[PDB]
DNA sequence: TATAATGGGAGCTGTCACGGATGC
DNA sequence: GCATCCGTGAGTCGAG
C-alpha cells in the first residue's frame, strides 16, 4: 500500500552501523586480520608487550601472535553447548644470557572467544552480550573541598586496577599533603625524591600567594634524594626493612613502573590538555639514569596553587561531564582480563624458571596456559558485564548490544550512587539517551547509546554536528566530544532553511547546553537530526513530542519485550526507522549483489548473481531463542524474481517486508466498558483469536542425563516399571517421545530407570509383597516428565551417547537426551499488551464479536481501551496515532511520522476528510441515509459543542470524524453510545509477560535441606514466601491461628505438616502444631557459637524440644 | 464442535399483582441480553394500558392556577390523576369520561368517581384532593386506552376550551430491569442466566405483561414471511 | 515460604461481589488438593485417596465430576489474596473463591486502592487457611467486606474510584 | 459480608471472642458430626449441588448461624473441659 | 528492571 | 453532583447508620451502576478534547512584554543578576497559574461536559496541573542542579514539545524517577523500624484506671504572632475523632460525658463550640498517658478506626500504628 | 512459632467456652446429682 | 634423604549516618 | 570538650 511520509527535515548522514561499537571494539582488540608485523600496540598485542619480556639468568621474550580458525561453526557450537572460539598461538624464544643459547617455539595459549557478525558471543552454547561500562576517565582533576570553601582537592586518576588514586590537598596548617593508599604525607618529601631543589621550587611556584612556603621544609632539602627516598619508604612501609634497592623498587613500582601503573591514552591526553604540558609516557614519573625524573607532579601542584589563589584560566572539574567520563567497550575489558591472566602466566613462568634443568628448557616447558584460559573464561562466564543475551526480538538484541552500564567491576556499587550519578547531564545531549533507563534500582546507572552517537578511540562518546559558515549550512559533518561541543554555539535541527542558508532572523541554539537565541552570523554548528538525541528504541515512538518523558521511558523499554508473532505487522504509524533496525540486527536476509533468484523454498533460497555464481542461503526455521521465542526466517521472494543489491530475500522474526513488526495494528475504541477496562485493564475481541492476531510460537527445551552410579547405571529405556501401554504410547523403541506427538502435564518425554537405593523393606512392604506375590523390581522410574502447566508438540529430539563418534560428555555421564517442545500460544486472559507510548495493561475480558461496540456499517472494533489511562499519564501520542490510524484505515495506507518533525493536526484533518469521504459517501450511493441513532448522537454532540448547530447530518458527522470520533453502537443493545467515541488504528504489542508462564500453585512439595522449609520458584514447585511484612499483616488483623498455621503447619514443622496432610485427607480437622524445625536449627547453630539456649517453663525448669535425642 | 443442549427451565416468582421475577437458565452464550433487551423495550413501550389524557375543572383557566377552597393546586391534582389506575373490562371500549363532583369538608378519593359500565378502578383509596368549608370541586377527566408514554403536548386533546392536556402514562408496566449472570451446566463454562424484574400497576400482572411482550415479538418475527 | 499457596496475574472481575474473587480452576485444584482427594473418596469418583491422587496426576485423566466435587469442597470457604509489597494489614484480604476458566485471578475493583493494585500486570498470591479456627479468623476478621474503613485515617479505604465515580458523576 | 455480621459483633465484648466462639463451636460440630446442632431442620444451611439442595458442609457457616439464634451459651469457665467432652460424647457418640 | 513494570 | 468526596461521605455515613453488610451491598450497587452508566456515557479522549484557551496567547504576549521590562531593568543596573532571575521565575509562575485558571474557567463556562474537565472535577482522573500541561503551557523546568531554567516550555502536550524542551524536561523526569526508587527503600526501612519498636504493644485490658490525659488544642499560634487561629478541620479530626474524653465537657448546652467515645459529629460539635469561643482545648485519653503495661488499654486507645467503634481488646495496636505510618511513606515528597 | 498474644491469641478471649443448652443442662443435671 | 639454596605480595579507591567509643 | 575512627545497614514479589 501507499506509504505517505511527513516532515521537512532532510538528514544529511544516515545512522552508522548500530552494532559498530561491539564489532569495531572487539576487532580492534583482536587485530586478527592484521599481519603480525603491522599490528599497532593495542589490545592483546599490548597485553603481550606488557607481560614480556620475562626475566630472572634465563629470558623468555615475545615475537608475535596468531589466531587460528574456529574448531566449530557458530550453529554447531550452539547445539553442542560449546564456546565459539579460535585457538591462540604465540611465538616465544628463550634466551640464556651467559650461554647465548636461543630456543624458539610456538606455544598454544588456549582459545579466545570470537564475536559473531551481529556483535554477540557464544559461550557454552548460550548467546551472551558484553555490556559497555561507563566510568570516570583517567586524568588530573580538581574539585572543590566540601569541608574547606576556599580550598581544593587535586586528584590523579589512572585506569582501573592500574594503581592507586593520588590526592593532593592544602592542609589547614599550610603544608601540602599527598594521599596514596590511605596515607597522608607531605608532598615536599616526594618532590625531593624526584630530584627537585628548594631553588627550583622557589622560582617555579614563587608568584603564588605564600602557598609555596607550605612546601618549604628545611629538614627535607638538607638530605639528598636517596635519604628522602628511604624516608618515604619508611613512611609508606612500617615494619618493612628500609633497604635501598627495595625502596627504589617499591617507589618505581608505585609511580614510574608502566607495567604496574598506567594512565589511559585518554588519561594521558586529558592530563596533557588540563595541565598544559606534554607526557613522554603514561606514568607520573620515570626512572632515568639511575634517578627519578618528574613528568607530572610539579605541573599538578602548580595548577592546584593556581586554582587556589584565584589565578585566571583555572577551573574546577565536573566529573559527571561526558568529557570527564568514558566508555570501556568489549575489547578493553577483554584486554584487561587477558592482561591479568597473562600476568599470572608470567608468575608461573618465573616460578618454573627457578626450578628445573637449567640447560634444557623449551618455551613449552615454561608456559602453563591454564591461568590465562581461567581468566578469559572467568570474564565470559561469571562477569557482571557479561550478560545472557536478550533474543526476544531483533530490537532486543540490538538494544542489548547498545547498553551502557555504570555498574560492574571497577564501577559503581549500588547505594554508592546518589542523584548526581543517575542524573541526566547537559552533555548527555546526542550521546546518551535521556529517555531510556530501567525503572527501579537501576535507574540512571543503566543507559542506552544515542542513535547517532559514536565512541571514539579514546573511549569518549561523540555526536555529529553540521558546519555552519556565514549562515550557510554545509553538508560537512563533525563528530565532537562534549569538551569540544562546549566551545561552540549549535543551532537546532528544526531551524528553517532556504537551500543551504538559514531562513530565520532569530535561531534557537545551545551554548554549553544552555538555551540561547542567536543571529545566523553567530551560529557555528547545527544539529544533524532530532533522532540523534534518543536511543534506537526511543526513536521508534511516533509522536514522541506529545508524550511525557516518564511514559516514553516505558514505551521505549517495552518494545524490547515485544514477542514475535506469526502474523506480526509493521506499525500503521512509523518513525521511518523500522527498516534500519531490522537491517542492522541481521534479522532479515538480503541480496549480496544484483541478480535473478534461482530457487525458492521454505528451507532455502538460491540466487544467481551477475557474477554467474550460484549462492545458496539456508533459512533459519523455528529455532529456539534464549527467551524461548521462535526465531524463523521466511522467503519474501519468488522464483525468477529480479533483485538488486540490498533487496530483501527473506523476512526474519518480528519483521514484515523488511519493516520491524513488534505486534499488530488493531482497531481500537477508547471508551470505558462495564468496568472491564477499569484501572488499565484491556478488553479484546474474540475475532482477534479467530484470525490468529497476537498468536506466537514458544519453544521450551527439556534435558535429562543418564549417568554411571555405584549402585548401577541409569539408562534411557522404553521399559519402565509399573506403567501401562497408555503411558508408553508415544514413546519410541529407545524410550524417547516421538516427533509430532502432543505432550501434556504428567506425560513422559524421556523414559529413564535408575537402580534403587539400598532397600530395607518395612514390614508392611514385606507382608504386602507376600500377599501379592511379586518381587520388588530392581530399578525405579526416574523418567523426565512434562512439568505442570506446560506442554505442546515435540518438534525435535537430541541424543548424545558416550562411545559414539564426536561425542564425549562430562565424566560419569553415560548419555544425554534433549527434547524440544513447541507450543502455539493464542492471546488469552492475563497476557500483557502495550503500545509504544507507554500504555500497558493485561487483557481482562475476551468478548464475543456480537458483544463488541461496532461502527454503523457493522464493523466491530478489535480493542476497547479506557480513556482514564490517558489524562494522568499525559501521553497523547497514542491519541494522534489513533486518529491518523483511523484515517489510514479507510484510505488503506500507512504513514511515516518522524520524531519532532512529523504529521501535524491540520494535515491529519485533511487525511481524515479524505477518509470520511470514503467512509460516508460510500453509504449515500448505497441507498442509505443517516440513521436515527446517528441523529440522537448528533443532538448529544450538538449539546456537547462538538458540532456546529444548523448543519446537515453529513456535515456534523464530518465534523466529528475530523475530531477523530465516530458514532458507535453498543453490541448488546443496538442503541448508540450517547457521545461519539474516538476510534482508530493503533499499533499494540504482546509483551513477554504471559499468564501461562506465571500462574502457579502448590499443595505440598520439596523442602530445603537445612531449614526444611518449602523451596522457592515455579520450576522447583515451591510455595509462596510469607515474609516479615505479611506476618505483620496477619498480626495487625489479630489472626493468631492463621499466622501460627503458616509458620508451623504449612511449612517447616515436619510432624505438623505430615499430621496436617494426613488429617485433611482423612477428613479430620488439623491437629495442634508443634515446634518449627528452623528454630531447632537456630538452637544448634547458637550452640555452635558456644551459647547455651535453654527453653524453660514458668518454673524456670528446662524444657527439651529435641525430646532427648540431643541429650546423652 | 459436537454440541448438545437441553433446557432452560422457566422460573417465576410473584408478589401480588404488582410484582414478579423471572429466571431463564441456562442459555447459550450471549442469548442472555439477546432475549433481555427486546423484551424490556417491548414491555415499556408496547404494553396496552389506560391513562388520563385530559382534565377539566370548573372555574380554573389553566394548569398553573389555584383552586379556592382546595389545599392542593391544579398541578398537584393532575399528578395524583396520573397515578390513577383504571382498567377496562370490555376490550371494545376505547375511551371513557369520568365525572367527579364534591364539596364541603371532605377528602376526595378515587372511590368518589361516578362508576361507569365496564370500568374498574384498581385503587379506590388513592387520594386526589382535600376540600375545606366552602370548597367546591367539579372535574371531568378523560381516560383513554393506548401504549407507551405520551407528553401533554403531543396528544394535544381538548374536549372543551378549559380542558387541560395531561401527560399520559399508558404503560401498566412501571419498571423493567434485567441482569445477565454467568452460569455453568456441567463443563459448559460461559452459559448465560437471565433474570427479569417487572413492576406493574396491578391492572396487568407482570406475568401477563411478559407473555404479551413475547407474543408481540414473535408476531414481529412473522413479518419476514412474504416479500 | 509456605505450602497450600500459589500466585498469578490479576484481572478485574466487575461481576464479583465485594467478598468474592475469581480463582482459576487448576490453582484451586492444587491448593485444595487433599480436600479434593477426601471429597473424591466420599463420592464414587475414586476407590481411595491414592487412586484419586494418581488420577489427578495426569491432566488427560481428569474428568468433570472432580470439578463439581471441587465446587463442593471450597463451598463457604475463603482464601487469602496478598499483593507485594504489603504496606499494611489490608495488603492481605479474605475472599470467597469463585472457580473460573483461565489462568488469571479475578479481583474486585473496590479493594484495588487498598492493595495499591492495578491491571497493568500486577500479580497476587493466594493462600489457603486450613484449620476451622484459621478459616473463622479469615471470615470474621480478614474478610474484604468486613473492613470498609482505614485503620489509619478512620475514613473509608473502600469506595468508588475511576469508572464508578465517572458514571455516577455523569 | 457474612450474614448479620453486625449483630454478631454486637454480641461480644471483643471482636476476637466472636472468632473463638465460632471456631470452637465449628470444631464441636465437626467432631460430633452435626448431631449436636441447635438448628431446626428448616433452619439448616443449604448447599446447591447437581442433584439438589444438601446440608452445608461448612462448619463455620453453621456455627455463625447457630450463634445468631441465641440458642448457644458462651463465656469463660462455664464447665470443666473434660466434663464437657465426656458429656458431649455421651449425648452424641462419635 | 522494576517500579510499575517498562522493565 | 456525586463525586469522590460526596461518595466517600456517603459510604462513611451508610457504614455508621446501616452497618457494614448493607454498606457492602451499597458498595456493590454503586459499582454496578457506576460501571454501567460510565459505559454508555460517551466519555472518550480526542486530541481536540484538550482545549487550548485563547487567553493563553494573551498571557504569553503580556509575559513577553514584562520580561522585556525586567531585561531593561537589568541593562541599566537596577537589577542584580539574581534579582532578575527571581523576578523572571516569579513572573512565569504567576503566568502558569493564570493559564491554569484560564483553562479551567474556559472548561467550566464553555465546555462543562468536556472529558478532561469531567474526569478532573469528579476525582476519577487527573489534577489541575496535569490538565494544565495538556491544554496550557508545560511550565518551568529544573536543571540537574535543582536550579531552574529561565526559559519555560511554552508548548503543551497537545501542541507537542520541541527537541530542546523535551531534553530540558528529561532532567526533571529522571530526577523524579531516581527520587521514587531511592524513596521506596528508606520508606520500607522506616516501616520495619517502627514495626520492630512497637510490635509488643497490644490492648491488654479495658481500663488502666489512669487519671492522666492529654489536651488537644483546637487553636494554634499564627505565624503573624497576632493571635491564635483555629486549626484546620482535618488536623483536629486527626487528633480528636474516636478518642475518649478524660473529663466532663459542657459546650453549647450539650453534655459530653467523661468516658465518651467521640463520634465525628461530636468532633464537629467541638469545632462549632471552638468557633463560638467556648472551648479552646479538648482533654482526651491518650496512649501517651496510658499506664497499661506492655501495651495500652481500651479507653486510652479509643475507636478501632476500621470498625468506627470502640477497639476490641486483643487488637494489636503497635503493628497497626507502624503500618499506618509506613504505608504513606512512599508518597512523601 | 507459638500463638501470638493478640487477637484470638489474647488470653482475654482465648479461654472462652461454647455450649448448647441441651448439653449445658445435661452437665447441669450431672452437677445437680452429686 | 645430602652442591647450595635462608623476611610475601596484592591493595583498587564516586554512600552516610548516626552513634558509639576512642584519641588528641 | 571536641576531633576522628570503626563497624553496621541500606523496601517487597517474581526469576537467575
Ligand atoms: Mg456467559
Ligand atoms: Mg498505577
Ligand atoms: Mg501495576
Ligand atoms: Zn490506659
Amino acid at each position: 500500500m501507499e506509504i505517505k511520509r511527513f516532515g521537512r527535515i532532510r538528514e544529511v548522514i544516515p545512522l552508522p552501523p548500530l552494532t559498530e561499537i561491539q564489532v569495531e571494539s572487539y576487532r580492534r582488540a583482536l587485530q586478527a586480520d592484521v599481519p603480525p608485523e603491522k599490528r599497532e600496540n593495542v589490545g592483546i598485542q599490548a597485553a603481550f608487550r606488557e607481560t614480556f619480556p620475562i626475566e630472572e639468568g634465563l629470558v623468555l621474550d615475545f615475537l608475535e601472535y596468531r589466531l587460528g580458525e574456529p574448531p566449530f561453526p557458530q550453529d554447531e557450537c550452539r547445539e553442542k553447548d560449546l564456546t565459539y572460539q579460535a585457538p591462540l598461538y604465540a611465538r616465544l624464544q628463550l634466551i640464556h644470557k651467559d650461554t647465548g643459547l636461543i630456543k624458539e617455539d610456538e606455544v598454544f595459549l588456549g582459545h579466545i572467544p570470537l564475536m559473531t557478525e551481529d556483535g554477540s558471543f557464544i559461550i557454552n552454547g548460550a548467546d551472551r552480550v558484553i555490556v559497555s561500562q561507563i566510568h570516570r576517565s583517567p586524568g588530573v582533576y580538581f574539585t572543590p573541598d566540601p569541608a574547606r570553601p576556599g580550598r581544593y582537592i587535586a586528584s590523579i586518576i589512572p585506569l582501573p586496577k592500574r594503581g592507586p588514586w593520588i590526592d593532593l590537598e592544602v592542609e589547614p596548617n599550610g603544608v601540602v599533603s599527598m594521599k596514596v593508599n590511605k596515607r597522608k604525607f607531605p608532598l615536599v618529601l616526594l618532590l625531593r625524591v624526584l630530584g627537585y631543589d628548594q631553588e627550583t621550587l622557589a622560582r617555579e611556584l614563587g608568584a603564588y600567594g605564600e602557598l609555596v612556603q607550605g612546601l618549604m621544609d628545611e629538614s627535607v632539602f638538607a638530605m639528598r634524594p636517596e635519604e628522602a627516598l628511604i624516608r618515604l619508604f619508611t613512611l609508606l612501609r612500617p615494619g618493612d626493612p628500609p633497604k635501598r634497592d627495595k625502596a627504589v623498587a617499591y617507589v618505581y613500582g608505585l609511580i614510574a613502573d608502566p607495567r604496574r601503573y598506567d594512565l589511559g591514552e585518554a588519561g594521558r591526553y586529558k592530563a596533557e590538555e588540563k595541565l598544559g604540558i606534554r607526557l613522554s609516557g603514561r606514568t607520573l614519573a620515570r626512572f632515568e639514569d639511575g634517578e627519578f625524573k618528574d613528568e607530572v607532579f610539579l605541573p599538578t601542584l602548580r595548577y592546584l596553587f593556581a586554582l587556589t589563589a584565584g589565578v585566571p584560566g583555572h577551573e574546577v572539574d565536573d566529573i559527571d561531564h561526558l568529557g570527564n567520563r568514558r566508555i570501556r567497550t568489549v575489547g578493553e575489558l577483554m584486554t584487561d582480563q587477558f592482561r591479568v591472566g597473562l600476568a599470572r602466566l608470567a608468575r608461573g613462568v618465573r616460578e618454573r624458571m627457578l626450578m628445573g634443568s637449567e640447560d634444557s628448557l623449551t618455551p613449552a616447558k615454561l608456559v602453563n596456559s591454564r591461568p590465562l584460559e581461567a581468566a578469559i573464561r572467568e570474564f565470559f562466564s561469571r562477569s557482571q558485564l557479561s550478560q545472557f543475551k536478550d533474543e526476544t526480538n531483533p530490537l532486543s538484541s540490538l538494544r542489548h548490544k547498545r547498553r551502557i552500564s555504570a555498574l560492574g567491576p571497577g564501577g559503581l556499587t549500588r547505594e554508592r550512587a546518589g542523584f548526581d550519578v543517575r542524573d541526566v547531564h547537559r552533555t548527555h545531549y546526542g550521546r546518551i539517551c535521556p529517555v531510556e533507563t530501567p525503572e527501579g534500582a537501576n535507574i540512571g546507572l543503566i543507559t542506552s547509546l544515542a542513535a547517532y552517537a559514536r565512541v571514539d578511540e579514546l573511549g569518549f562518546i561523540r555526536t555529529p554536528y553540521r558546519r555552519v559558515v556565514g549562515g550557510v549550512v554545509t553538508d560537512e559533518v563533525v563528530y565532537m566530544t562534549a569538551t569540544e561541543e562546549d566551545r561552540y554555539t549549535i543551532a537546532q535541527a528544526n531551524t528553517p532553511l532556504e537551500g543551504n542558508r538559514i531562513a530565520a532572523e532569530r535561531v534557537v541554539a545551545r551554548r554549553k547546553g544552555e538555551p540561547v537565541i542567536v543571529s545566523p552570523e553567530e551560529v557555528e554548528f547545527m544539529d544533524v537530526s532530532p533522532k540523534q538525541v534518543f536511543s534506537v528504541n526511543t526513536n521508534l515512538i511516533p509522536f514522541l513530542e506529545h508524550d511525557d518523558a516518564n511514559r516514553a521511558l516505558m514505551g521505549s523499554n517495552m518494545q524490547t519485550q515485544a514477542v514475535p508473532l506469526i502474523r506480526a505487522q509493521a506499525p500503521v504509524v512509523m518513525t521511518g526507522l523500522e527498516e534500519r533496525v531490522v537491517r542492522d540486527s541481521l534479522a532479515a536476509l538480503y541480496a549480496e549483489e544484483d541478480g535473478e533468484v534461482a530457487k525458492v523454498d521454505g528451507n532455502r533460497i538460491v540466487v544467481r548473481y551477475e557474477d554467474g555464481r550460484l549462492v545458496e542461503y539456508p533459512l533459519r526455521r523455528f529455532y529456539r531463542s534464549n527467551q524461548g521465542t521462535a526465531l524463523d526466517q521466511r522467503p519474501r521472494v519468488v522464483v525468477g524474481q529480479r533483485v538488486r543489491k540490498g533487496d530483501l530475500l527473506a523476512d526474519g522474526p518480528a519483521s514484515e517486508n523488511g519493516f520491524l513488526a513488534l505486534g499488530q495494528n488493531v482497531l481500537v475504541a477508547i471508551m470505558p466498558f462495564d468496568g472491564y477496562n477499569f484501572e488499565d485493564a484491556i478488553v479484546i475481541s474474540e475475532e482477534l483469536l479467530k484470525r490468529d492476531f497476537y498468536t506466537s510460537i514458544h519453544i521450551e527445551r527439556y534435558e535429562i542425563e543418564a549417568r554411571d552410579t555405584k549402585l548401577g547405571p541409569e539408562r534411557i529405556t522404553r521399559d519402565i516399571p509399573h506403567l501401562s501401554e497408555a503411558a508408553l504410547r508415544d514413546l519410541d523403541e529407545e524410550g524417547v517421545v516421538r516427533i509430532g506427538a502432543e505432550v501434556k502435564p504428567g506425560d513422559i518425554l524421556v523414559g529413564r530407570t535408575s537402580f534403587k537405593g539400598e532397600s530395607e523393606p518395612t514390614p508392611e512392604e514385606r507382608l504386602l509383597r507376600s500377599i501379592f506375590g511379586e518381587k520388588a523390581r530392581d530399578v525405579k522410574d526416574t523418567s523426565l516428565r512434562v512439568p505442570p502447566g506446560e506442554g505442546g508438540i515435540v518438534v525435535r529430539t537430541v541424543r548424545l551417547r558416550r562411545g559414539d563418534p564426536g561425542v564425549e560428555l562430562k565424566p560419569g555421564v553415560r548419555e544425554v537426551v534433549r527434547v524440544y517442545v513447541a507450543q502455539k500460544r493464542k492471546l488469552q486472559v492475563g497476557d500483557k499488551l502495550a503500545n509504544r507510548h507507554g500504555n500497558k495493561g493485561v487483557v481482562a475480558k475476551i468478548l464475543p464479536v456480537e458483544d463488541m461496540p461496532h461502527l454503523p456499517d457493522g464493523t466491530p472494533v478489535d480493542v476497547i481501551l479506557n480513556p482514564l489511562g490517558v489524562p494522568s499519564r499525559m501521553n497523547l501520542g497514542q491519541i494522534l496515532e489513533t486518529h491518523l490510524g483511523l484515517a489510514g484505515y479507510f484510505l488503506g495506507q500507512r504513514y511515516i511520522s518522524p520524531i519532532f518533525d512529523g504529521a501535524k493536526e491540520p494535515e491529519i484533518k485533511e487525511l481524515l476528510a479524505q477518509a470520511f469521504e470514503v467512509y460516508f459517501g460510500k453509504r449515500k450511493g448505497e441507498g442509505f441515509g443517516v440513521d436515527k441513532r446517528e441523529v440522537e448522537v448528533l443532538r448529544r454532540a450538538e449539546k456537547l459543542g462538538l458540532v456546529t448547530p444548523g448543519k446537515t447530518p453529513e456535515e456534523q458527522l464530518k465534523e466529528l470524524f475530523l475530531q477523530g470520533k465516530v458514532v458507535l453502537y453498543d453490541g448488546r443493545t443496538g442503541e448508540p453510545i450517547e457521545g461519539p467515541i474516538v476510534v482508530g488504528q493503533m499499533f499494540i504489542m504482546k509483551l513477554y509477560h504471559m499468564v501461562e508462564d506465571k500462574m502457579h500453585a502448590r499443595s505440598t512439595g520439596p523442602y530445603s535441606l537445612i531449614t526444611q522449609q518449602p523451596l522457592g520458584g515455579k520450576a522447583q514447585f515451591g510455595g509462596q514466601r510469607f515474609g516479615e511484612m505479611e506476618v505483620w499483616a496477619l498480626e495487625a488483623y489479630g489472626a493468631a491461628h492463621t499466622l501460627q498455621e503458616m509458620l508451623t503447619l504449612k511449612s517447616d514443622d515436619i510432624e505438623g505438616r505430615n499430621a496436617a496432610y494426613e488429617a485433611i485427607i482423612k477428613g479430620e480437622d488439623v491437629p495442634e502444631p508443634s515446634v518449627p524445625e528452623s528454630f531447632r536449627v537456630l538452637v544448634k547453630e547458637l550452640q555452635a557459637l558456644a551459647l547455651d539456649v535453654q527453653t524453660l517453663d514458668e518454673k524456670d525448669n528446662p524444657v527439651d524440644i529435641f525430646e532427648g535425642l540431643a541429650s546423652k | 464442535l459436537d454440541s448438545k443442549l437441553k433446557a432452560p427451565v422457566f422460573t417465576v416468582r410473584t408478589q401480588g399483582r404488582e410484582y414478579g421475577e423471572f429466571v431463564l437458565e441456562p442459555l447459550e452464550r450471549g442469548f442472555g441480553v439477546t432475549l433481555g433487551n427486546p423484551l424490556r423495550r417491548i414491555l415499556l413501550s408496547s404494553i396496552p394500558g389506560t391513562a388520563v389524557t385530559s382534565v377539566y375543572i370548573e372555574d380554573v383557566l389553566h394548569e398553573f392556577s389555584t383552586i379556592p377552597g382546595v389545599k392542593e393546586d391544579v398541578v398537584e391534582i393532575i399528578l395524583n390523576l396520573k397515578e390513577l389506575v383504571v382498567r377496562f373490562l370490555n376490550p371494545s371500549l376505547q375511551t371513557v369520561t369520568l365525572l367527579l363532583k364534591a364539596e364541603g369538608p371532605k377528602e376526595v378519593k378515587a372511590r368518589d368517581f361516578l362508576p361507569v359500565a365496564d370500568v374498574e378502578i384498581m385503587n379506590p383509596d388513592l387520594h386526589i384532593a382535600t376540600l375545606e368549608e366552602g370548597g367546591r370541586l367539579n372535574m371531568e377527566v378523560r381516560v383513554d386506552r393506548g401504549v407507551g408514554y405520551v407528553p401533554a403536548e403531543k396528544h394535544g386533546i381538548k374536549d372543551r376550551i378549559n380542558a387541560i392536556p395531561v401527560d399520559a402514562v399508558f404503560s401498566p408496566v412501571r419498571r423493567v430491569a434485567f441482569q445477565v449472570e454467568d452460569t455453568r451446566l456441567g463443563q459448559r463454562t460461559d452459559l448465560d442466566k437471565l433474570t427479569l424484574r417487572i413492576w406493574t400497576d396491578g391492572s396487568v400482572t407482570p406475568l401477563e405483561a411478559l407473555n404479551q411482550a413475547v407474543e408481540i415479538l414473535r408476531e414481529h418475527l412473522t413479518y419476514f414471511s412474504n416479500p | 515460604r509456605v505450602d497450600y499457596s500459589g500466585r498469578s496475574v490479576i484481572v478485574v472481575g466487575p461481576q464479583l461481589k465485594l467478598h468474592q474473587c475469581g480463582l482459576p480452576k487448576r490453582m484451586a485444584l492444587e491448593l485444595f488438593k487433599p480436600f479434593l482427594l477426601k471429597k473424591m473418596e466420599e463420592k464414587g469418583i475414586a476407590p481411595n485417596v491414592k487412586a484419586a491422587r494418581r488420577m489427578l496426576e495426569r491432566q488427560r485423566d481428569i474428568k468433570d465430576e472432580v470439578w463439581d466435587a471441587l465446587e463442593e469442597v471450597i463451598h463457604g470457604k475463603v482464601v487469602l489474596l496478598n499483593r507485594a509489597p504489603t504496606l499494611h494489614r489490608l495488603g492481605i484480604q479474605a475472599f470467597q473463591p469463585v472457580l473460573v476458566e483461565g489462568q488469571s485471578i479475578q479481583l474486585h475493583p473496590l479493594v484495588c486502592e487498598a492493595f495499591n493494585a492495578d491491571f497493568d500486570g500486577d500479580q497476587m498470591a493466594v493462600h489457603v487457611p486450613l484449620s476451622s479456627f484459621a478459616q473463622a479468623e479469615a471470615r470474621i476478621q480478614m474478610l474484604s467486606a468486613h473492613n470498609l474503613l482505614s485503620p489509619a485515617s478512620g475514613e473509608p479505604l473502600a469506595k468508588p474510584s475511576r469508572d464508578i465515580i465517572l458514571g455516577l458523576y455523569y | 459480608a457474612e450474614p448479620g455480621i453486625d449483630k454478631l459483633f454486637g454480641m461480644v465484648d471483643s471482636k476476637y471472642r466472636l472468632t473463638v466462639v465460632v471456631a470452637k463451636r465449628a470444631q464441636q460440630l465437626l467432631r460430633h458430626g452435626f448431631k449436636n446442632t441447635v438448628l431446626e431442620p428448616e433452619e439448616r444451611p443449604k448447599m446447591q449441588t447437581l442433584e439438589g439442595l444438601f446440608d452445608d458442609p461448612n462448619a463455620v457457616t453453621w456455627a455463625m448461624k447457630e450463634l445468631l439464634t441465641g440458642r448457644l451459651v458462651f463465656g469463660e469457665n462455664l464447665v470443666p473441659e473434660d466434663r464437657l467432652q465426656k458429656e458431649m460424647e455421651r449425648l452424641y457418640p462419635v | 528492571a522494576x517500579x510499575x513494570x517498562x522493565g | 453532583p456525586q463525586e469522590k468526596n460526596s461518595l466517600k461521605d456517603l459510604v462513611y455515613q451508610a457504614f455508621l447508620r446501616l452497618g457494614m453488610e448493607k454498606t457492602a451491598r451499597l458498595l456493590d450497587a454503586l459499582k454496578y451502576y457506576g460501571f454501567t452508566f460510565s459505559t454508555t456515557s460517551g466519555i472518550t479522549i480526542g486530541i481536540d478534547d484538550a482545549v487550548i484557551p485563547e487567553e493563553k496567547k494573551q498571557y504569553l504576549e503580556e509575559a513577553d512584554r514584562k520580561l522585556l521590562q525586567i531585561e531593561q531593568a537589568y541593562e541599566m543596573g537596577f537589577l542584580t543578576d539574581r534579582e532578575r532571575y527571581d523576578q523572571i521565575l516569579q513572573l512565569w509562575t504567576e503566568t502558569t497559574e493564570k493559564v491554569t485558571q484560564a483553562v479551567f474557567k474556559n472548561f467550566e463556562e464553555n465546555y462543562p461536559f468536556n472529558p478532561l474537565y469531567v474526569m478532573a472535577q469528579s476525582g476519577a482522573r487527573g489534577n489541575p496541573q496535569q490538565i494544565r500541561q495538556l491544554c496550557g503551557l508545560r511550565g518551568l523546568m529544573q536543571k540537574p542542579s535543582g536550579e531552574t531554567f529561565e526559559v519555560p516550555v511554552r508548548s503543551s502536550f497537545r501542541e507537542g514539545l520541541t527537541v530542546l524542551e523535551y531534553f530540558i524536561s528529561s532532567h526533571g523526569a529522571r530526577k523524579g524517577g531516581a527520587d521514587t526508587a531511592l524513596r521506596t527503600a528508606d520508606s520500607g526501612y522506616l516501616t520495619r523500624k517502627l514495626v520492630d519498636v512497637t510490635h509488643e504493644i497490644v490492648v491488654r485490658e479495658a481500663d488502666c484506671g489512669t487519671t492522666n490525659y492529654i489536651s488537644v488544642p483546637l487553636f494554634q499560634p499564627d505565624e503573624v504572632t497576632r493571635s491564635l487561629r483555629l486549626r484546620k478541620r482535618a488536623d483536629i479530626e486527626a487528633g480528636l475523632y474516636g478518642r475518649v474524653l478524660a473529663r466532663e465537657v459542657e459546650v453549647l448546652g450539650v453534655r459530653l460525658e467523661e468516658g465518651r467515645y467521640l463520634s465525628m459529629d461530636d468532633v464537629h460539635l467541638l469545632i462549632k463550640a471552638a468557633e463560638a469561643g467556648e472551648i479552646q482545648e479538648v482533654p482526651v485519653r491518650s496512649p501517651l498517658t496510658c499506664q497499661t503495661r506492655y501495651g495500652v488499654c481500651q479507653k486510652c486507645y479509643g475507636y478501632d478506626l476500621s470498625m468506627a467503634r470502640p477497639v476490641s481488646i486483643g487488637e494489636a495496636v503497635g503493628i497497626v500504628a507502624a503500618q499506618s505510618i509506613g504505608e504513606p511513606g512512599t508518597q512523601l515528597t | 512459632g507459638r500463638l501470638i498474644p493478640a487477637g484470638t491469641g489474647s488470653d482475654f478471649v482465648r479461654f472462652t467456652q461454647v455450649v448448647d443448652q441441651k448439653t449445658l443442662k445435661a452437665i447441669e443435671e450431672a452437677r445437680k446429682e452429686a
